[PDB]
């Protein structure tokens, strides 16, 4: 739903 | 007491790490090497070089907004990085975090942004450039009054003379923001605003002791961060049904539904 975000927090 | 002090060197020095261009550094460029500046079609054709851009290769305004655009997906990789770093923040539910974020980024672009302005222009390519204020509002419809709104709101917030240890925490209360739209568990993060808030308040009352009710004056701001955001998103609009203009889709992931 917010996959770069997730991707920046991962 | 000393709690709060330990927490305001804390975020100080994740700034620090997390940010490479600090008000100390644009203050000293800006009362100064000196960086290009761009006042004009001129300027701007002799300096395009200083504005950091990396692509496969088209109007002047355009060529800003995609500069803008370019450098705000830089920021939203750095503030997710000191996000990561106030404590409690990655303890709380993946998608709180996100939406932390989400609504969290214009605010704090647009405060950090005001350490890179003056009144007559806005720092680029990491003080590496100058483009005034000026040349901004002369750019034709609807880019003329892309950057005002933002210059307007820096002129005040700097007024406050805030400096660099004061942002790290002001910036901390900013993301934990507790009436963000669709969080899911809301005490815990209120619970660390709350102890930010405090935080803040020892920071302004130690680091500005002569300047009173700077404290109010700074939560103050806070609300006119949130309008220029929706000028913003309203402008955004604007451009999006007249022009043919690309969003990168990290940007997108941030407005859609904003
Ligand atoms: C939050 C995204 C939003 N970013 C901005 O409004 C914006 C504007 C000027 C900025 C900025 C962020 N960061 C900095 C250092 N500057 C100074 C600045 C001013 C002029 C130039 Cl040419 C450049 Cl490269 C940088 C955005 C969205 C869609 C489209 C374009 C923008």
């Amino acid at each position: 739903r917010h996959k770069i975000l997730h991707r920046l927090l991962q | 007491s000393a709690d709060l002090r330990a927490l305001a060197k804390h975020l100080y020095d994740s700034y620090i790490k997390s940010f490479p261009l600090t008000k100390a550094k644009a203050r000293a460029i800006l009362t100064g090497k000196s960086p290009f500046v761009i006042y004009d079609m001129n300027s701007l054709m002799m300096g395009e070089d200083k504005i950091k851009f990396k692509h496969i290769t088209k109007e002047v305004a355009i060529r800003i907004f995609q500069g803008c655009q370019f450098r705000s997906v830089e920021a939203v990789q750095e503030i997710t990085e000191y996000a990561k770093s106030i404590p409690g923040f990655v303890n709380l539910d993946l998608n709180d975090q996100v939406t932390l974020l989400k609504y969290g980024v214009h605010e704090i672009i647009y405060t950090m942004l005001a350490s890179l302005m003056n009144k007559d222009g806005v720092l680029i390519s990491e003080g590496q450039g100058f483009m005034t204020r000026e040349f901004l509002k002369s750019l034709r419809k609807p880019f003329g009054d892309f950057m005002e709104p933002k210059f307007e709101f820096a002129v005040k917030f700097n007024a406050l003379e805030l400096d660099d240890s004061d942002l790290a925490i002001f910036i901390a209360v900013i993301i934990l923001s507790g009436d963000r739209p669709g969080l899911l568990n809301v005490k815990p993060i209120e619970d660390i605003q709350d102890n930010l808030l405090q935080a803040l308040e020892l920071q302004l009352k130690l680091n500005h002791p002569e300047s009173s009710q700077l404290f109010a004056k700074l939560l103050q701001k806070m609300t006119d961060l949130r309008q220029i955001v929706t000028e913003h998103v309203q402008l955004l609009q604007v451009i999006k049904k007249t022009e043919t203009m690309s969003l990168h889709p990290l940007l997108q992931e941030i407005y859609k539904d904003l």
